[PDB]
């Protein structure tokens, strides 16, 4: 194929996405979950590592990547620690929201796949770290759960296959940082969320010091329908390397911000109009896009009229994909304070752990404020450019990259605007 | 026969699995610059001081956490790696508080010393900066915290060679603080050697406050009479005067610590 | 933390008495000695110095920090005293 | 066959408890947890 | 704002707080849930359950959980301070939460943080003088496809406007609780106007399985 987009809802993987149909497990059990569960437990890891393989599934976190070769981290023989599945349910990204539609809507999907995704890594339980303000949503996934456990679909003798399986959840307490892998591990132990070094890597020492994966909500909850359908179905959709579908958050200034599930590379300007109704105002009155959460750079209209929504296409336009979450700007947008407040989302979140973070973003950020008024000189454009290489790939973890990049983006296509602001300013003083 | 070949800028060197990069760099001679490393706590990988390019490497790894694998060819003076040191250096200097001349570290600081090595010699930071409150943790140390660089040494410490786990961290990000949250005094027989460990000017000797500058004093090597562990002792002096005392490095007895009787 | 300073062998000699002078208090000495400080390669090189110009003198053995097993993964120990309560 | 009604209304009923009176009701069908074999590491 | 702790006769070691027997039930639960010798993983959840029976968390009420599950109190003091979801200071019966990240700002939540500011006649930051609400502004609360919206305790109002937020507020100081969800019309997150996919029934069981399982 060369065109992508046109997703058949007998596609779709998360047919209760709008919550119009019975969440709980009988209405779970009718839609197709928790179907021969028994069977691809006893296939065993190997057999089911390989679907996801074959899937081309790739991280839905936000770093992309392949979910196949990260989960067989895991498949080593036992040393004695018990080997744990976090999943991650953080939902942290600003723009991003769709794994707060699985939790509420489709929680038995996340059930399930923690149970066929633990088995697959040798797993004896399931952490799901769900975000703190998440709470109506954590306790539906807690009623799935009991559910699930009055069954018998998880506990003792799993789906009857003989694997014993539990399934925990663990609430935040306000923090953006703790959906860092290693920072909800560390906040699952009790401690501030500041993230690990790596090495070691989560997969030898991770949660209580164990073997331990941690993966998204979408990623573990598209894990069963992978194994039942196949890889080879999942690898159907999208580019080559961008396979399978994508749930998408378009906000911001569009006719209709929703949440939907789509192909993986469809082109940003039809995912945009399909199902959004379009820019507020047109097309035309479209500015600038943010694709995927906050973390990744802007692209501009030009950028956006042929950019293809999947991981190798949005890269090559200078961003990411991300959590394919869409913020819209038309061209009634401050671009600057729109950036700016971002940067002061991240100086918020930083964990303070590093100095490059903990000092540089907050430095970022009072640059970022005196840019929105102007109160500058155009030498401080390259300066605050250097400033942000220094942060990036310098920390711990990805935050001070997620800091950065907005800037960068900024400073990339927007660089008129901010000096015309500044000269604005040089004359009213 | 266990030992691994490694290159520290294409110098062949022999080490031991589980060597940090850090470690490595020692063995010729290097000494990679440090803040939140100290070779007796636990490594904690947060200054970024340590930063150090791996040839072929695109990313900079932390020296002090980083285990060296076999062939790796650390560059420790390459351009990725001096340009690491000066932005985090950049870092370090933006909020610290222009208070050399009033600080008791001024003349033996590391903060002072590996800004003059290996960071920039001017600022283009041009806001206000942080300013903290000071924490009481008793007779023995003084607090200026706002000279902390958040290097985490002194909680590591505590925690770790006192076995008291008072010091730590509160809030976040840029605000994080270190401290008891409570006041709290810190008194343990082993507290002042928090002042040693601590790169600035953040913890100092309260009975040593103002009296006298590193580059004049004379440096006697001497041994504790205050019990029988016969813990080795320099003994600073000025113009015939006894001004303090500071442990000297003694594997065998001591190792770099001292009591507070002893101090 | 910084090694620098200990790389050489230094000869030092035996302190003398200082004495408040009268006038203004400063410190005064009688001894010629007092600030004299030299630098050797090697220990040979100072022992070698010492002994051609007479002068009784005491060797004390280079001490070197011993090398230390440190790993960062022992901060998460599952079972062992190592893992650290906070960061 | 409807579409046009929303059925995730349980939680408008949800209150302080509800998320600690299910996992207190989870427990009896957890499996026994793994010891690291002392009571804490300060032990 | 403070992340320092100074006593008051309001706060402090000796500001009553224990665990009603319920909760200490409740705690029992959540230490199960954790390896045996790692019951500092438990700190975030009984610290969270002291809030909830109490409101917020006094001193003593940290130095409880840090003396029940057998930590040192700093580290308790370590989280309490660390998330921003613990109240270290009491709070109103209301706790009014604002999103005002840019996609919820691009949508015009400053539209309403300024209709609950004339409403209650307080600023950002500030509990009414009856104690009966406090207001906020927070980070993006994973909700952006319905902005604005806003967090009162444990429940989410969404795609809201000015005359709805003030709607939701008259309920509350009347005693009744209001509904949450969205108040445009829609139910959730779907295209408002309609749907454009999940329209046709949804496949039953062992639909598309592959051959061999
Ligand atoms: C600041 C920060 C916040 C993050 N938040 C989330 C999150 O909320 N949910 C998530 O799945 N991944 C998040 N990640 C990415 C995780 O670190 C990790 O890549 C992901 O959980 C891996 O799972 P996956 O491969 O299935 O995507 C975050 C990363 C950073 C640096
Ligand atoms: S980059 Fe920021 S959030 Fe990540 S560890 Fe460093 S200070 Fe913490
Ligand atoms: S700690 Fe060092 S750099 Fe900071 S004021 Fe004191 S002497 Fe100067
Ligand atoms: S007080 Fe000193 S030792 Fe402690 S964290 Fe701050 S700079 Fe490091
Ligand atoms: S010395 Fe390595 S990060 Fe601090
Ligand atoms: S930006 Fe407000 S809910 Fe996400
Ligand atoms: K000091």
């Amino acid at each position: 194929k060369t065109s992508f987009g046109s997703l058949k809802d007998e596609d779709r993987i998360f047919t209760n996405l709008y919550g119009r149909h019975d969440w709980r497990l009988k209405g779970a059990q009718s839609r197709g979950d928790w179907y021969k569960t028994k069977e691809i437990l006893l296939k065993g890891p190997d057999w089911i590592l390989g679907e996801v393989k074959t899937s081309g599934l790739r991280g839905r976190g936000g770093a992309g990547f392949p979910t196949g070769l990260k989960w067989s981290f895991m498949n080593k023989p036992s040393d004695g620690r018990p080997k744990y599945l976090v999943v991650n349910a953080d939902e942290g990204e600003p723009g991003t929201c769709k794994d707060r539609e699985i939790i509420r809507h489709d929680p038995h999907k996340l059930v399930e796949g923690c149970l066929v995704g633990g088995r697959a890594m040798g797993a004896r339980a399931a952490y799901i770290y769900i975000r703190g303000e998440f709470y109506n949503e954590a306790s539906n996934l807690q009623v799935a759960i009991r559910e699930a456990y009055e069954a018998g679909l998880i506990g003792k003798n799993a789906c009857g296959s003989g694997y014993d399986f539990d399934v925990f959840v663990v609430r935040g307490a306000g923090a953006y940082i703790c959906g860092e892998e290693t920072a909800l591990i560390e906040s699952i132990e009790g401690k501030q969320g500041k993230p690990r070094l790596k090495p070691p890597f989560p997969a030898d020492v991770g949660v209580f010091g164990c073997p331990t994966t941690v993966a998204n909500v979408e990623t573990v909850a598209v894990s069963p329908t992978i194994c039942r359908r196949g890889g080879a179905w999942f690898a159907s959709f999208g580019r080559e390397r961008n396979s399978g579908t994508k749930l998408f958050n378009i906000s911001g200034h569009v006719n209709n911000p929703c949440t939907v599930e789509e192909e993986m590379s469809v082109p940003l300007k039809e995912l945009i109009e399909k199902h959004a109704g379009g820019v507020t105002g047109g097309w035309d009155n479209l500015l600038a896009v943010i694709p995927g959460g906050s973390s990744t750079p802007l692209i501009p209209k030009s950028v956006c009229e042929t950019v293809l929504m999947d991981f190798d296409a949005l890269i090559q336009a200078q961003t990411g994909l991300g959590t394919a979450a869409v913020i819209v700007m038309d061209r009634s947008t401050d671009i600057v304070k729109a950036i700016a407040r971002l940067i002061e989302f991240y100086k918020h979140e930083s964990c303070g752990q590093c100095t490059p973070c903990r000092e540089g973003v907050d430095w970022m950020n009072k640059v970022m404020a005196r840019f929105v008024r102007g109160d500058a000189r155009p030498a401080e454009i390259d300066s605050l450019w250097e400033i942000s290489k220094q942060i990036e790939g310098h920390t711990i973890c990805a935050l001070g990259d997620g800091a950065a990049w907005p800037v960068q983006g900024l400073i990339r296509h927007f660089r008129p605007e901010l000096e015309e602001r500044m000269q604005q300013f040089a004359q009213q003083h | 026969s266990n030992l691994i070949e490694v290159f520290v800028d294409g110098q062949s060197v022999m080490v031991e699995p589980g060597t940090t990069v850090l470690q490595a760099c020692e063995k010729v001679g290097m000494q990679i610059p440090r803040f939140c490393y100290h070779e007796r706590l636990s490594v904690a990988g947060n200054c970024r001081m340590c930063l150090v390019e791996i040839e072929k490497a695109p990313k900079v790894v932390a020296a002090c956490a980083m285990p060296v694998m076999k062939g790796w060819n650390i560059l420790t003076n390459s351009e990725k790696t001096k340009k690491a040191r000066e932005g985090v250096m950049e870092f370090l200097l933006a909020n610290h508080p222009l208070d050399c001349p009033i600080c008791d570290q001024g003349g033996e600081c590391d903060l002072q010393d590996q800004s003059m090595m290996f960071g920039s010699d001017r600022s283009r930071f041009l806001e206000g900066k942080r300013a903290v409150e000071d924490k009481n943790i008793g007779p023995l140390v003084k607090t200026i915290m706002t000279r902390c660089i958040q290097c985490t040494r002194c909680i590591r410490f505590a925690s770790e060679i006192a076995g008291v786990d008072d010091l730590g961290t509160t809030g976040r990000g840029n605000d994080m603080q270190v401290g008891t949250y409570i006041e709290k005094m810190f008194m343990s027989e082993l507290s002042g050697n928090i002042i040693d460990i601590c790169p600035v000017g953040a913890l100092t000797s309260k009975p040593y406050a103002f009296t006298a500058r590193p580059w004049e004093t004379r440096k006697t090597e001497s041994i504790d009479v205050m019990d029988a562990v016969g813990s080795n002792i320099v003994v600073s002096t000025r113009t015939g005067e006894v001004m303090r005392i500071l442990p000297r490095m003694h594997e065998d007895i001591n190792e770099e610590w001292i009591s507070d009787k002893t101090r | 933390s910084g090694v620098n300073n200990t790389k050489k062998w230094k000869m030092e000699f035996d302190t003398r008495e200082r004495w408040e002078n009268p006038l203004m208090g400063w410190a005064s000495t009688a001894d010629p000695l007092s600030n004299l400080v030299l630098t050797f390669s090697t220990k040979e090189d100072a022992v070698a110095f010492a002994e051609k110009n007479g002068w009784s003198y005491d060797v004390e053995e280079r001490k070197v920090p011993k090398p230390k097993s440190k790993s960062y993964g022992a901060n998460f120990s599952w079972n062992k005293r190592t893992r650290v309560s906070t960061k | 066959f409807d579409n046009t009604t929303y059925k995730n209304l349980q939680h408008h009923d949800y209150s302080t408890y509800t998320f600690l009176d299910l996992n207190l009701d989870l427990s009896k069908f957890r499996m026994p947890q793994p010891s690291s074999g002392r009571e804490s590491p300060r032990h | 704002a403070l992340f320092v702790h100074r006593d008051t006769p309001e706060n402090n070691p000796e500001t009553p707080f224990d665990f009603t027997p319920e909760n200490y039930k409740r705690i029992e639960a959540i230490v199960k849930n954790y390896p045996e010798g790692h019951k500092a993983a438990a700190v975030l959840p009984v610290l969270d359950l002291a809030q909830r029976q109490n409101g917020w968390l006094p001193i003593s009420a940290m130095n409880k959980v840090a003396e029940i599950l057998q930590v040192p109190p700093m580290r308790v003091y370590e989280v309490a301070t660390f998330y921003t979801m613990y109240n270290r200071k009491p709070v109103g019966k209301y706790h009014i939460q604002v999103c005002t990240t840019t996609p919820c700002m691009l949508r015009n939540s400053d539209s309403i943080l300024e209709a609950i500011q004339k409403k209650l006649g307080i600023k950002v930051g500030e509990t009414t003088p009856d104690k009966l609400f406090t207001l906020i502004e927070v980070e993006c609360l994973g909700a952006c496809v319905n902005a604005p919206m806003v967090q009162i305790n444990d429940n989410y109002y969404e795609d809201l406007t000015p005359k709805d937020i003030e709607e939701i507020i008259d309920e509350l100081k009347a005693g009744k609780i209001p509904k949450p969800g969205p108040r445009s019309g829609r139910f959730s997150c779907e295209p408002a106007g309609g749907l454009t996919s999940l329209t046709e029934p949804p496949k039953g069981p062992g639909f598309g399985v592959q051959a061999g399982l």
